[PDB]
C-alpha cells in the first residue's frame, strides 16, 4: 500500500543519500549502501509498520584517502526529519546538535519543507555549512542516469595547477551554477571548479571543466 | 431545466425548499408567487450528448438538392425510399453513422446496427 | 466543391489525384493540384525568410570563436568554450568514415582475426608467412608480447562496446588508413606466398612507437599530456585494431619496407589533418 | 484535333350573407381631433382598463450667429414628444415608447351602432408596460451593491 | 478568373416592399414560441423578419429575378438546414454564371 | 507497357476498395481506433497510408 | 441525380495569364504559377498604335 | 522500463496505467444533482440497497453521477478507492456512497452533515476538475511502442532486441523519472530544458546534442559531430541554457560594438 | 456548429474604383462643406460681400483626387491602390 509504497521510496532515497556522501569522499562500505528493502525495514520500520528518521539518520567519516588530499573534510552528519514540514526548534536541535559534535558540515533531508524562519537560521555557524534535501528528491541518483558524466571536485591545488599551465584567469571557464543540482550533488562552492571526464564519440574520452559560480 | 415562469409576473420560478413540509417549492423572485416542486429532482449536468443529433428533419426534409440518396425500406413502412446525412452533432469526435429519413412517411432511420 | 453532395469522403472528393500528368488532370482534380502546389510556394517563401535569419543569427553567436596555438577554443574574451578543439582538435575537412573492426562480430571471430598463439597452438601462427615464424613457435619473450597487446585490443572492446552503446563500427576519423595500406600494396608489390621479413618485435614497438608521435598537443605538462592521452584515445583505438599482428602479417603480408613507409606516413598525414589554429 | 472559323460558311448555309356598408370618416373631425392605438404587454387576458383601477389619468410624464442642424418636422416633433404616456390611479402604473414599425398601413372598422362602419387611419400605437408592480428599485443601492 | 464580375449592387427597397406583400411577417410581431419553424429572412446582415413557408416563396424569388424583374446580381441562398433565407445586393461581390 | 497500365488501374482499384471496405467498417460503427488516437484521425491514418502505398 | 446547375465550361476558372498556357492541365502546378508571372515581361506587341 | 521487466508486456501495462494522469470527470458520465430529504433513505428505488449494505444527520441535497463502465475498465480501476480519495481528499465529513463493481450502473453519490445547493455545484466541480484518481499530472496518452535495442548477443555480437517503450504527451520529468518500474538511468525527455534543471547542464547540454542532431537527421542530411557539439557548447558555457537571441548574449559582456 | 471560417472567399467585398471613389469623394465633400461655412460664417461676423468664388475653393475637390489618384495614397492610411498600368504585352 501507500505507506508500503512510501518505504521503498524512502528506502531508495535512503540508499541514494549513502551513494551521495560516498562520493564527496566519506567512507561507506559498498554492501552497507546495498542493503535490500528487507533489511531496511526490519532495521528501521517499528513493530508496526512505521520506518523511524530519527534513528536512520547517521555521521560520516571521510576515508582516510578523503582527508589525504583535502586535509579540510571532517566529520559528516546527516539528518531526515518525522515532521512533514520542518519547525525551527527541531532544527534548533540540528545545529547545535552539530555544534556540540562540531561535524565540519552537515545535511538535512527533509519530507516536504521547513519554516522559512528556520532556513535564516541555516547560514548561521560559519565555518560549518549545511545542506538540505527534499527526500523526493533523492528518490533518484540522477548522477546514476546515462547523461550524467563523472564529475570530480579538486584540490585548490590542482585548479591552482589548471590556469597556470593554461594560462587563465578563474573568471573565463566555463561555469555551473551552485543552483545546479550537480553541484548541490556534490556540495560545491564559490570557485570549485569540476574535472568532468566525458565519453565523447569523437575521441572516446573528452574532459572539461566548469567553475562553480 | 424543465422550469415554470411566474404567474402576473412570468418570472423563472426557482426552487424553494419547504422546512415545514420538509419539500421544495418554486417562486417568482420578482413578486410573491411560489410553487411547490413537482419532481424531486433539482438540477443535472449531463455531460454527454445523443441529443439533437436529428436537427433540421422537417416533413419538408426530402426536398434538400444535395443528400445524396440509397434504397433501405422504412423499417415501418417497409417504404424503401429515403435519404440520409450525418450526425446533427458537428461535434469533434462524434462516430460517422448515418441518419437516414423515410420519403414515404418520414420514418428516421439510421444506419449503424449495434444499439437502435 | 459544390460538383458534389456532401460527407463524401471518397478518395477523389477530398482530394485524391488519379491520373497522371501524362493523361492530363480534371477540373476537380487541376483544382485540388493547385492547393497543393501553392501550399509548397508559401512555405518555400517563408521557411527560406526563417532560415535566411535564423541562420544569420548563428553567425553573431559563434561570430569571432577561433582557435588559438594551443587547441582550446575561446572567444575574443578569451572565455574558454571547448579545451581541445572539436573536442579532437582535428580539423573537419580531413575525416573520413572508417571502420571499427574491433566492435563488431563475435569474440570467436574476433579471437580469430586476433588471437596469435606460439607455446600451445590453438589459433597457432603459420611460421611460412615470415621468415622467423619457424623458431618463434613456442618462444617466451615474444608471446607475452602477444598476450600484452591482445589483452589491449579487448581492453578497447570494453572501452569501445561502452563508448557507442549501439555497436556502431563506423565513424568519421582522420587519415584514411585503409588507402595507406593499399598505396603500400601497389608500391612494393606484396608478393604474395612468401616469407616477410618482419618480427612480431617489429610490429608492435613500431606500433608503440608511432602512437608516441601523432602530437595533437605540444606541452610536457602533466595537464597538457593528459589531454593527449585522451585526444588520440579513440585514433589509437582504431589504429590497433587496423594493426593487429596477425593482420598485417597474415593479410596485408608487409614488408620492412613497406610498413616503414607505411608509419613514417601515418605519422605525416596524421599532423597535416591537426586543426589549424586561427580558424574561425 | 483542330481549330476551325468559317464555319459562318456553314452557319450562314445551314440557316348567407350580410351586408355591412362603410364610410370614410369625416375629416373635421380627424383635423382637430389626435387619435392612437394602445397596446399592452401585460399578458393579462384583456386587461379591461375598466377593470384596472379609477381613477385613470394618461398623460405624458444678441450674441453672434451659429449651425443648426437639420431635422424633418414630424422627427423633431415626435422626438419633442419624448414624455412617455402614464396612465394611473393616485394602485398601479402603465407607460409606454413608439414603435415606428406598424403605424403607416392601418385604418381602422369601427363597428359602429349599425352593422355598417367606418374607415379610420391610424395616426400613432403605443404599448404600455406595467411597472413598479411588486415595486423594486434600488437605483445606485444595487448598482453600488454591484461592483461586489 | 476569365468568366467573373462583381456585383455593383442596388437598392434594396423593391425587395423588401415584395415580401412585405407576400407573408414575410413584420418582426416585432414575432412570437417564437408558437410559430417554432419560422425562416428567418435576412437583407444585406439586416435581419428583416421571419417567414414560414420559404419553399414557394424562394422560387418565386428565383423567377422574379430570371424574369428580370429583381435584377440578376440578387444572390440568394436558402440554408434550408438553419432555416435561415439570406439574400445581398451589395455592391463589391464576385460572382459568376452557370 | 499498355499492359502494365492495366495493372496500374488494378492497384488503383484496389486501393479504392481498401478505401471502400474501410468506410464502411467506421459507418458500421464497427472500427476500433488503437489507444491514443480518435476514431476519425484514425480512419485518416488507415485512409492516406492507402492511397500513398498505392500510388507508390 | 438533383443537379441545378452545370458549368458553363470549366476552362474558364482561369485568369488572363492562365489561359495562355498551353496543356495547363499536364504540368506541374507551380511551373503555371511561374508561367503566370513570365510572360507579363514577355516582350511582343502591347498596342498596335 | 526495467531492464529485466523490459519488453514484458504486462509489465508495460501495469507501469502504463501508473502514470497517466486520470482526472475524475475524464470518466464519469453525467451528474444529477438533487433532493433526498432522509439523510438515510434515497429517494430514487435503486440506490437504497446500496444504503442498507453499507448501512448494513445529514444534508439532503444528494448528489449522483454515473460512471461508464469501458472507460472504468479502460483506467482499469474500483470506487471503493476513488471515494477513499475522495474521503481522504476532503475528509470523512461528506459520506460518500459507491454502487460496487458487481454492479452494472457505476453510481455514487454523496451528502453534507443559505442553500446548500451551491456548494455543491461548487463542489462538484473540483471533484470532477482537480482530483486526479491515479497518473501524474500533465500527462496523458500513454502510448506503447515497440522498438528495436541492438543489445550484444551473449556470443559478441549485436542483434536486433525488440522491446516495449511508453511514449507519452506533456513532460512531468521530475515525477516520472520517480515510478516504480521504469528504468530511470535511460530516460529520455522531448524538451530539454527539464532535463537540465532536474539533471544537470551536462546532462541538458548532452541532451541538446541528441535535439539537435535529430533536426538534422529527421531532414537527411549529415552535418560533421564537431559543428553542433561546438555550437551546443556554446549556449551552456555560461552555465545554464542561453537563447540564442538578443536577450541570449547581448546579455553578456561581450563587446558593445559586437 | 463550428468556428466560422473567417476566409470563406464569400465574405469578401471588391471595393473597386467606384465605391474606393465615394470613399475619396464623400470625405473630401466634408472639407468642402466645412470650409465655406466657415468663409460664410467670417463675411456675414465682418459683414463682408458675399462672394461665391471665394467661398467655394474648387482645389479642395480637384486636387484631392488627382493627388490621391496619383500616388495610391488615401487620405495616409492607406497605399498600394494606384499604380502606373503595366502596358509590356497585352496580357500583362
Ligand atoms: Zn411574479
Ligand atoms: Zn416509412
Amino acid at each position: 500500500q501507500e505507506n508500503e509504497r512510501n518505504i521503498s521510496r524512502l528506502w531508495r532515497a535512503f540508499r541514494t543519500v549513502k551513494e551521495m556522501v560516498k562520493d564527496r569522499g566519506y567512507f561507506i562500505t559498498q554492501e552497507e549502501v546495498e542493503l535490500p528493502l528487507e533489511d531496511f525495514k526490519a532495521k528501521y520500520c517499528d513493530s508496526m509498520g512505521r520506518p523511524q528518521r530519527k534513528m536512520m539518520s547517521f555521521q560520516a567519516n571521510p576515508t582516510e584517502e578523503s582527508i589525504s588530499k583535502f586535509p579540510d573534510m571532517g566529520s559528516l552528519w546527516v539528518e531526515f526529519c518525522d515532521e512533514p514540514s520542518v519547525g525551527v526548534k527541531t532544527m534548533k536541535t540540528f545545529v547545535i546538535h552539530i555544534q556540540e559534535k562540531n561535524f565540519q558540515t552537515g545535511i538535512f533531508v527533509y519530507q516536504n519543507n521547513i519554516t522559512p524562519s528556520a532556513m535564516k537560521l541555516v547560514p548561521s555557524i560559519p565555518p560549518a555549512t549545511i545542506e538540505t534535501f527534499n527526500e523526493a528528491a533523492l528518490v533518484v541518483n540522477i548522477t546514476h542516469h546515462e547523461l550524467v558524466p563523472k564529475h570530480i571536485r579538486l584540490s585548490s591545488d590542482e585548479k591552482r595547477e589548471l590556469l597556470k599551465r593554461y594560462r587563465l584567469k578563474e573568471s573565463q571557464l566555463p561555469r555551473i551554477q551552485r543552483a545546479d543540482p550537480v553541484a548541490l550533488y556534490l556540495g560545491l562552492k564559490r570557485g570549485e571548479v569540476v574535472k568532468i571526464i566525458r565519453k565523447s564519440e569523437t575521441s572516446g574520452r573528452y574532459a572539461s571543466y566548469r567553475i562553480c559560480m | 431545466t424543465t422550469f415554470r415562469f411566474c404567474r402576473d409576473c412570468n418570472n423563472m420560478l426557482y426552487p424553494r425548499e419547504d422546512k415545514e413540509n420538509n419539500r421544495l417549492l418554486f417562486e417568482c423572485r420578482t413578486c410573491s408567487y411560489v410553487e411547490e416542486a413537482g419532481s424531486p429532482l433539482v438540477y443535472r449536468h449531463e455531460l454527454i450528448t445523443n441529443i439533437g443529433e436529428t436537427a433540421g428533419v422537417v416533413q419538408d426534409i426530402g426536398s434538400d438538392p444535395t443528400l445524396p440518396r440509397s434504397d433501405r425500406e422504412c423499417p415501418k413502412c417497409h417504404s424503401r425510399e429515403n435519404v440520409f446525412f450525418q450526425s446533427q452533432q458537428r461535434r469533434k469526435d462524434t462516430s460517422m453513422v448515418l441518419f437516414f429519413v423515410c420519403l414515404s412517411c418520414s420514418h428516421i432511420f439510421t444506419s449503424d446496427q449495434k444499439n437502435k | 466543391l459544390p460538383h458534389f453532395s456532401k460527407d463524401d469522403y471518397s478518395p477523389e472528393s477530398k482530394g485524391f489525384v488519379e491520373n497522371s500528368y501524362l493523361r492530363g488532370l480534371t477540373p476537380q482534380e487541376f483544382f485540388f493540384h493547385a492547393m497543393g502546389g501553392r501550399e509548397g510556394l508559401i512555405d518555400t517563401a517563408v521557411k527560406t525568410a526563417e532560415t535566411g535569419y535564423i541562420q544569420r543569427r548563428l553567425v553573431k553567436a559563434l561570430e569571432d570563436i577561433m582557435v588559438h596555438y594551443d587547441n582550446t577554443t575561446r572567444n575574443s574574451l578569451g572565455n574558454v568554450i571547448q579545451f581541445i578543439y572539436g573536442e579532437d582538435g582535428m580539423d573537419a575537412a580531413h575525416i573520413e568514415k572508417q571502420s571499427l573492426d574491433t566492435i563488431g562480430g563475435s569474440d570467436a571471430a574476433f579471437e580469430k582475426r586476433y588471437r596469435v598463439d606460439l607455446l600451445n597452438t590453438d589459433h597457432t601462427l603459420d611460421p611460412s608467412l615470415l621468415e622467423s615464424g619457424s623458431e618463434i613457435l613456442g618462444d617466451l619473450k615474444l608471446q607475452v608480447l602477444l598476450d600484452e597487446e591482445y589483452k589491449q585490443l579487448v581492453k578497447d572492446r570494453k572501452f569501445l562496446r561502452e563508448v557507442f552503446v549501439d555497436g556502431e563500427a563506423n565513424w568519421p576519423l582522420p587519415v584514411n588508413i585503409r588507402r595507406i595500406i593499399q598505396n603500400a600494396q601497389q608500391t612494393f608489390h606484396i608478393d604474395h606466398t612468401k616469407p616477410s621479413d618482419l618480427t612480431i618485435k617489429d610490429i608492435v614497438l613500431g606500433v608503440k612507437d608511432l602512437q608516441e608521435n601523432l602530437l595533437v598537443l605540444r606541452g610536457k605538462n602533466e595537464i597538457i599530456q593528459n589531454a593527449q592521452r585522451d585526444a588520440v584515445t579513440l585514433f589509437c583505438c582504431l589504429l590497433r585494431s587496423r594493426l593487429a599482428t596477425r593482420r598485417v602479417l597474415q593479410e596485408y603480408r608487409l614488408t620492412k619496407q613497406a610498413f616503414d613507409w607505411v608509419l613514417s606516413n601515418i605519422e605525416a598525414q596524421f599532423l597535416r589533418s591537426v586543426v589549424h589554429p586561427g580558424e574561425m | 484535333f483542330i481549330k476551325r472559323d468559317r464555319m459562318r460558311r456553314n452557319f450562314l448555309r445551314m440557316r348567407e350573407y350580410n351586408e355591412f356598408p362603410l364610410r370614410a370618416i369625416p375629416k373635421e373631425d380627424l383635423e382637430n381631433m389626435r387619435t392612437h392605438l394602445l397596446k399592452f404587454q401585460s399578458k393579462k387576458k384583456i386587461n379591461p382598463v375598466t377593470d384596472f383601477h379609477l381613477p385613470v389619468r394618461l398623460h405624458r410624464k444678441r450674441k453672434t450667429r451659429q449651425l443648426k442642424v437639420l431635422d424633418e418636422n414630424a422627427k423633431k416633433l415626435r422626438f419633442e414628444e419624448f414624455y412617455p404616456w402614464v396612465m394611473e390611479d393616485f394602485y398601479n402604473t402603465w407607460v409606454g415608447s413608439y414603435e415606428a414599425g406598424n403605424s403607416d398601413s392601418y385604418v381602422l372598422l369601427s363597428v359602429e351602432d349599425d352593422g355598417s362602419f367606418t374607415m379610420i387611419p391610424a395616426d400613432k400605437v403605443y404599448k404600455f408596460t406595467a411597472r413598479n408592480k411588486y415595486a423594486t428599485l434600488t437605483i445606485d443601492e444595487a448598482e453600488k451593491r454591484m461592483d461586489k | 478568373s476569365l468568366m467573373s464580375c462583381i456585383s455593383v449592387g442596388t437598392d434594396p427597397m423593391p425587395i423588401i416592399t415584395f415580401l412585405s406583400e407576400w407573408g414575410m411577417e413584420p418582426l416585432e410581431d414575432y412570437v417564437p414560441h408558437q410559430s417554432p419553424d419560422a425562416t428567418r429572412v435576412f437583407v444585406n446582415g439586416v435581419w428583416h423578419g421571419v417567414h414560414r413557408n420559404p419553399a414557394r416563396l424562394m422560387e418565386t424569388l428565383r423567377t422574379l429575378r430570371r424574369k428580370g424583374d429583381i435584377n440578376p446580381e440578387v444572390s440568394m441562398i436558402r440554408d434550408i438546414r438553419e432555416k435561415e433565407l439570406k439574400i445581398f445586393t451589395d455592391a463589391g461581390r464576385v460572382y459568376r454564371p452557370l | 507497357d499498355g499492359p502494365t497500365m492495366r495493372e496500374i488501374t488494378e492497384t488503383i482499384a484496389e486501393a479504392k476498395k481498401k478505401v471502400l471496405d474501410v468506410t464502411k467498417e467506421a459507418q458500421a460503427n464497427l472500427l476500433t481506433a488503437k489507444h491514443g488516437m480518435t476514431l476519425r484521425e484514425s480512419f485518416e491514418d488507415n485512409v492516406v497510408r492507402f492511397l500513398n502505398e498505392a500510388r507508390d | 441525380t438533383t443537379f441545378t446547375h452545370c458549368e458553363i465550361h470549366p476552362s474558364m476558372i482561369l485568369g488572363v495569364a492562365a489561359s495562355i498556357i498551353p496543356f495547363p492541365d499536364h504540368n506541374q502546378s507551380p511551373r503555371n504559377t511561374y508561367q503566370s508571372a513570365m510572360g507579363k515581361q514577355a516582350m511582343g506587341v502591347f498596342l498596335t498604335n | 522500463l526495467e531492464p529485466g521487466h523490459a519488453a514484458d508486456q504486462e509489465q508495460a501495462k501495469l507501469i502504463r496505467s501508473a502514470i497517466e494522469h486520470t482526472t475524475l470527470k475524464s470518466v464519469t458520465i453525467a451528474s444529477e444533482i438533487y433532493y433526498d430529504p432522509d439523510p438515510r433513505s434515497t429517494v430514487i428505488p435503486e440506490d437504497e440497497e446500496i444504503i442498507q449494505l453499507h448501512f448494513s444527520q445529514q444534508s439532503p441535497w444528494l448528489l449522483r453521477l454515473e460512471l461508464d463502465r469501458a472507460a472504468m475498465n479502460d483506467k482499469d480501476l474500483t470506487m471503493g478507492q476513488v471515494g477513499e480519495r475522495i474521503k481522504q481528499t476532503f475528509k470523512n465529513d461528506l459520506f460518500v456512497i459507491w454502487s460496487e463493481d458487481n454492479d452494472e450502473k457505476l453510481i455514487i453519490r454523496c451528502r453534507v452533515v443559505a442553500e446548500e445547493d451551491h456548494m455543491l455545484k461548487k463542489i462538484e466541480n473540483t471533484m470532477l476538475e482537480n482530483i486526479t484518481l491515479r497518473g501524474v499530472e500533465n500527462i496523458e496518452r500513454v502510448v506503447m511502442m515497440k522498438y528495436d535495442r541492438k543489445v550484444p548477443s551473449p556470443t559478441g555480437e549485436y542483434v536486433k532486441e525488440p522491446e516495449w517503450v511508453l511514449e507519452t504527451d506533456g513532460v512531468n520529468l521530475s515525477e516520472v523519472m520517480t515510478v516504480p518500474g521504469i528504468d530511470p538511468t535511460r530516460i529520455y525527455t522531448n524538451s530539454f530544458i527539464d532535463i537540465m534543471e532536474v539533471l544537470g547542464i551536462e546532462a541538458g547540454r548532452a541532451a541538446l546534442y541528441k535535439e539537435v542532431y535529430n533536426v538534422i537527421a529527421s531532414d537527411g542530411s549529415y552535418v560533421n559531430y564537431r559543428h553542433m557539439a561546438l555550437l551546443v557548447d556554446v549556449m551552456t558555457t555560461q552555465g545554464g541554457l542561453t537563447s540564442v537571441t538578443r536577450h541570449g548574449f547581448n546579455r553578456s559582456n561581450t563587446g558593445a560594438l559586437m | 456548429k463550428d468556428q466560422d471560417d473567417r476566409d470563406h472567399f464569400g465574405k469578401k467585398r471588391l471595393d473597386l474604383a467606384g465605391p474606393l471613389l465615394a470613399q475619396l469623394f464623400k470625405t473630401l465633400f466634408k472639407k468642402l462643406t466645412k470650409d465655406i461655412f466657415r468663409y460664410m460664417q467670417r463675411t456675414v461676423e465682418e459683414a463682408h460681400d458675399f462672394n461665391m468664388k471665394l467661398a467655394i475653393n474648387a482645389k479642395t475637390i480637384t486636387s484631392g483626387l488627382k493627388y490621391a489618384l496619383a500616388t495610391g495614397n488615401w487620405g495616409s492610411s492607406r497605399a498600394g491602390v494606384s499604380q502606373v498600368l503595366n502596358r509590356y504585352t497585352y496580357s500583362s
